């Protein structure tokens, strides 16, 4: 009777609740250790490089940087390879298969959460070219799919929230995470069900800007809603016209064909992968050597490069100086050492001119790769962030040479063309565009550009489509 | 017209101003700003707190174009952007001993590179000498984090920044004095050795499994 | 039939991107209309209020605002009572009927949409304190049904997809068009319908900020993206924390409690002309006795009304002056003269000592019933922006007794609470919950207030259902 | 060291304190003017000394001193001298040729001083309305004038204010003669206006009642 079916129901929003809630505590333990353990290695890596700028002996500190990324990747990628492989990836297509309907084995253990979440953690210390966003959605999986109602229409809607919840702890997008969940699912409309399904959604993003408040003191200040936070894009500047659409569109076919190229290279390196590096051995030893790499190369490029430009108030959260003048520091330092959230957070709002061109194309083109490559190792990482960055880059690239072409322009803010660039980007790479729309315009919050985004994911789906056939085709 | 004892408050608020803001300008280029007038900027809150202590109503917001606040605020917003308190001492009634030692620091070490003019005797004489003041310049930076609680280290007094800036763009600009010990082949080697293992692992895993 | 499909498919796109373009136009042509007519409506008042301020005879000037409302209300209520009866009210509950499978003589027929729009500018240039937002949603229905697929599951797509295009014209929320076609369907998840409701309701918001532009004369900033604009809410002013959870809670219950006295008095009202006004004659002659009625409690309350302060720089667009000093215009004119959208950005965004209680609280009480005695009116026109109007309302006078409680507060700020006191009032009266929630986020452009707008919607609707089965049980 | 980094340069040194004197001027021209505000009409000779001054340092000296270091002391004043004029705006009540007041203007205030002067020997407040009521209405008659002037040769936005002086004159004259003069019109209306609310106000009831009357039988 109506007794009984409100008991289930009450029980129902209050589990929920706590997937809501829990979803965003993980997100707060993710984001507070990887600040602090990023924040101790590069402390440590500053230190030493400085130490020895001058008195000698740098290639100890890259020796030192390589040393440590490789030491957190060793542990980060042994025990996703030998204890839960299933944690490898961001773990959305396992995710996705679970909704879809077919049951992968452990998908949906507690183990795997605390592999996953500790994966995470290391494979971010680690330096890989990675983003921690992409697994907060199987972590939410699996936390709805614990605390729930033992049996299998109810876990797979549990499991619906837990995914829609760690969507919107991911980004901020508390709508897009349940658009995220409605798609994946494809069933007939529960109201009831879309409902608590929102309601975890909006308690998991509440939760992260809640205690990330208290961790920062700022109690009376509620500016974290995501792991990741795009700003706020509410200047003059960042306006567009409507002669600016059919630029906004060749920027998607840019996006399609890199993302087609990214997905192109990635595959062909997974047939590699699963013919030769199919034994856990290699795969631990493969992600090390990409950890070392990626410092190496990064090294490299902080090396060489000439240009540095004095310290602004937050460019840096560790300027390094090396080899130029007092009081100015690396800016391909600050490109590496910062945090890609934080990276793709200049990008996006910065006055033109504060990104020189050639240290800017040198690390799009070096990201470009390595994100490529890290892509498919056996750790627990995600790759929406490196995607948002490398399309940001780009993007920045595209704003600085419009702004050239047309006399520095007012229309041409590389800021807003950074925007349209990490769309693009995501949206040639991933190919999911619903749910990715609706999570642009809630991290922007800017509706009015919800338009030109729109039609940049579009045409990036469609170019990245027709491209993928034609490679293969050519192959 | 207001009364002729509620005229005397605004005439001294009015000579104060004017002559504060003719320090502003003339101690701009060499920035001396909180160690020049920094009793200008005393004198004149002093004189606007005096008519807030009775004109405050007919002087402070009796029209739109509240000229009296504005000019007060921006006189302010000058100060606090320009970080004079931390220029002066919690009492804000002199230099701080930090600053003072900053001072005749920054005179010395210029008065190195007058000597050493008449550039490769100036990078090899007094060396030391801006070593010691970019040494106590990053000490008075951690110092100031530590002491207001700020949470990054950005800005200091403006006199003592302008100082540094003065004396770092002497010192490499100028002067080419700067010498980073370089170590390029050292860190090729390296490199080019830990880009290679990738090409190892991947061509040794392949043929290992060519021929089982 | 893969090129069969391709030719059908992208018919569907090209149709559904008309639909939004001319939802757009449609929109843009109602605001324009309105603001010109009511322009010279309410200039031709104030003028003649003026004249004989001080030579007297204000008696002529209540006459001539009560001649005006009715002139106009009498042609919008004729050309709806006796031509089109379907056209009277929003057509919310015509267009959910639709979609839900019943179809109702004449909503989708060329008539009702001239009808449609017609009467709406009517009623809203006639005075009637409604809103033009509500009825947007019809006319975009119409239009989909019109320019369309000659069968009966292609129309409720396409209507569905107007309806989406209505909602994101009307509030400037392409999201929560696309939730309210979902929920309103309630049918089994299509991925490509979904992509063209949402690709319909994104053109719609676009072609109604663009066009708007072009009418306002500036182009580089696309600052209406819908009919009426919240603004900006990104102010240290306006923030929360958990202690004012409990305070958003007790306030969705204040807008339970008067939604439910809302629907209750408009329940009862409805029997009564349904039982005795059910003549064509009379409704048009009861629209009529309503407009003049308006126009004169909006007189005495202007007559009576002893607060005047003076000009702070626009937030009007007719200042009327009356029986006090020159130079300062009267509060309570300014509170019936402006438009009920232009007055709920200003109860959004204003210093915490801007309106007084008592001249805020009378506008609240009067407005509170003219609006639940114009809703059954035969005439075209919503409920909508009426119930924002006065949430917003009575929401700053809680604000406004919350500083006076706390000895003025930095968190309780009016303007906060105006906006959580107008999605209550909204909430408890609609009942609608899952959209509106989504186009409030998407209205404010702030997904750190939607948690306290869901709890303070969900509280609405939880304690709105228990008090009308209360209250009619007493009845 | 080079006559830059640590010393001023001669050639920029007297450009500085030129500027520097100039701006101690009109900031004590200001806080003079403040009230009763005479801002636009006193100090415009000295605010086009200082963006006189500033455009001759800023194009051999504009590199030396306007952006030579963080705290730009003669880019920010000058910008805040410049904010302080904007806002005031007295740029559309002095003429284009900017030398003096413009006739509009000039017009204004020796009116105002004729109103002032007219209340002044109208005290010794009953005679001040009964006889110096004429002058007070053309005033206020000029300066709505003067707002459609405003909103038709400029045309910024409805409501722009005229330069500060103006406004301040005439908020003087209305706060004489609304708070402290205490001079109102009264209003015999209000019969007129219940007599014809009332009447409107009892239409509904008579339609409600009547249609259930009529519909009570047949
Ligand atoms: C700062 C933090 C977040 C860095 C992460 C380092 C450790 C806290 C992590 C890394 C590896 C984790 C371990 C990985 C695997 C296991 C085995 C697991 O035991 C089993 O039940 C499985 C045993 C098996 O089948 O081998 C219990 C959790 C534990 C100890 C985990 C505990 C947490 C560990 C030590
Ligand atoms: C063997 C395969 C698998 C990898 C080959 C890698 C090379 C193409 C890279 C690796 C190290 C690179 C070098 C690293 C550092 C330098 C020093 C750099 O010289 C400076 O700019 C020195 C002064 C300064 O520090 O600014 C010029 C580029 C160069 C030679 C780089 C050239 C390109 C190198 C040889
Ligand atoms: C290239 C720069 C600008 C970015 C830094 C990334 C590289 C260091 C990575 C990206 C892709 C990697 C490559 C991906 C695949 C291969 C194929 C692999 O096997 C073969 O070449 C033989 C295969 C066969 O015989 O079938 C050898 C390593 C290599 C070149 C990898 C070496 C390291 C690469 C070049
Ligand atoms: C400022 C105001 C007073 C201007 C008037 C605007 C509207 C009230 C007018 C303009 C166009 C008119 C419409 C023009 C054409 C028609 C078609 C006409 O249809 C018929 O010929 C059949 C009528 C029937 O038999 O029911 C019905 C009236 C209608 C909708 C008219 C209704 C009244 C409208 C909307
Ligand atoms: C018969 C039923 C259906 C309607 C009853 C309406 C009354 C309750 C209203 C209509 C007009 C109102 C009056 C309109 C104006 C005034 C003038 C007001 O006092 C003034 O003279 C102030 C005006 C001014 O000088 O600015 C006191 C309230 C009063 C009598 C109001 C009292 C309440 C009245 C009589
Ligand atoms: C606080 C007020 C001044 C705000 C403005 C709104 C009123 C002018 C409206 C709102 C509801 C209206 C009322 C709605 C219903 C009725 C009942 C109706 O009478 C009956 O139905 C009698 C039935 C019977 O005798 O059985 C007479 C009109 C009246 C009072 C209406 C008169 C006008 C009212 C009071
Ligand atoms: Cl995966
Ligand atoms: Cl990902
Ligand atoms: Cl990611
Ligand atoms: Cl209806
Ligand atoms: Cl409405
Ligand atoms: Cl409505």
């Amino acid at each position: 009777n109506h007794t009984a079916f409100r008991t289930v129901e009450i029980k129902r929003w209050v589990i929920c609740a706590l997937i809501g809630i829990l979803t965003g505590l993980v997100a707060c333990f993710i984001d507070i250790v990887v600040e602090n353990l990023a924040g101790l290695k590069y402390r440590v890596i500053k230190g030493n490089i400085d130490k020895f700028t001058e008195k000698g002996g740098l290639s100890f500190s890259l020796l030192l940087w390589a040393t440590l990324n490789a030491a957190f990747v060793l542990v980060g990628s042994v025990i996703v390879a030998f204890i839960e492989p299933v944690a490898a990836g961001s773990g959305i297509p396992q995710i996705k298969c679970f909704l879809n309907g077919v049951k992968i084995p452990h998908v949906v253990r507690l183990k795997t959460l605390v592999i996953k979440v500790s994966g995470v953690i290391l494979s971010v210390v680690g330096g890989l070219a990675v983003g921690k966003e992409g697994p907060m959605i199987h972590s939410g999986s699996v936390i709805a799919a614990g605390i729930s109602f033992r049996r299998d229409t109810e876990k797979r809607d549990f499991v619906s929230a837990g995914a829609a919840a760690g969507v919107s702890a991911a980004f901020g997008a508390p709508v897009g995470g349940v658009l995220f969940s409605l798609e994946e699912g494809a069933s007939f409309w529960n109201q009831f069900l879309t409902w608590r399904i929102f309601f975890a959604s909006m308690i998991s993003t509440f939760t992260l800007n809640f205690v990330l408040s208290i961790y920062h003191g700022n109690m009376w200040d509620l500016s974290s809603p995501g792991l990741i936070n795009f700003g706020r894009f509410d200047s003059e500047k960042m306006a567009y016209t409507i002669h600016e659409i059919p630029v906004f569109i060749a920027m998607g076919v840019v996006g399609g064909v890199l993302g087609a190229v990214f997905n192109a290279l990635n595959y062909w390196l997974t047939m590699f992968r699963i013919r030769y590096i199919h034994r856990p051995c290699l795969q631990v030893i493969e992600a090390v050597l990409v950890a070392a790499v990626t410092a190496t190369v990064a090294f490299v490029l902080i090396y060489s490069s000439r240009d540095c430009q004095p310290l602004q108030g937050g460019s840096m959260s560790y300027p390094l100086q090396l080899f130029c003048a007092d009081g100015e520091y690396n800016s391909m330092a600050a490109a590496f050492f910062n945090t890609p959230e934080k990276s793709v957070v200049s990008l996006f709002h910065d006055p033109p001119g504060s990104y020189n061109p050639l240290t800017l194309g040198l690390f799009t083109l070096v990201y470009f790769f390595l994100a490529c490559w890290t892509y498919g190792l056996t750790v627990s990482a995600g790759v929406f962030i490196p995607s948002l960055l490398i399309g940001a880059a780009w993007g920045r690239l595209f704003g600085i040479s419009l702004s050239y072409l047309t006399g520095a322009a007012i229309w041409a803010d590389p800021g807003k063309y950074a925007l349209m660039g990490a769309a693009a980007q995501l949206g040639g790479i991933v190919r999911m565009t619903l749910s990715l729309t609706v999570i642009m315009m809630e991290a922007t919050s800017n509706v009015t550009y919800g338009f030109p985004i729109m039609l940049v994911l579009m045409t990036a789906k469609i170019v990245g489509d027709v491209f993928i056939e034609g490679l293969y085709d050519m192959h | 017209d207001l009364d002729p004892e509620c005229r005397e408050l605004l005439l001294d608020f009015a000579n104060s101003s004017a002559e504060l803001t003719g320090c502003l300008v003339r101690s701009a280029r060499p920035v001396r700003l909180c160690q020049t007038c920094y009793p200008l900027f005393q004198q004149v809150v002093s004189k606007m707190d005096n008519i807030s202590r009775s004109c405050a109503r007919s002087l402070l917001m009796a029209d739109r174009m509240q000229i009296v606040v504005i000019l007060s605020e921006f006189f302010n917003t000058t100060w606090q952007e320009a970080n004079c308190a931390n220029c002066l001492t919690n009492n804000s009634e002199e230099l701080s001993n930090s600053t003072v030692y900053f001072l005749n620091l920054f005179n010395h070490t210029l008065t190195c590179f007058e000597h050493n003019l008449q550039y490769s005797e100036v990078c090899k004489n007094c060396r030391e000498a801006y070593k010691t003041l970019s040494s106590l310049y990053s000490e008075m930076q951690k110092m100031n984090e530590l002491e207001n609680k700020a949470e990054p280290g950005t800005h200091l007094c403006i006199d003592v920044e302008d100082a540094m800036n003065i004396t770092r763009k002497l010192w490499s600009r100028t002067f080419n004095c700067s010498v980073p010990c370089s170590d390029t082949v050292p860190v090729i080697a390296v490199s080019v050795f830990i880009l290679f293992l990738p090409v190892v692992f991947y061509l040794s895993s392949f043929l290992h499994s060519e021929q089982k």
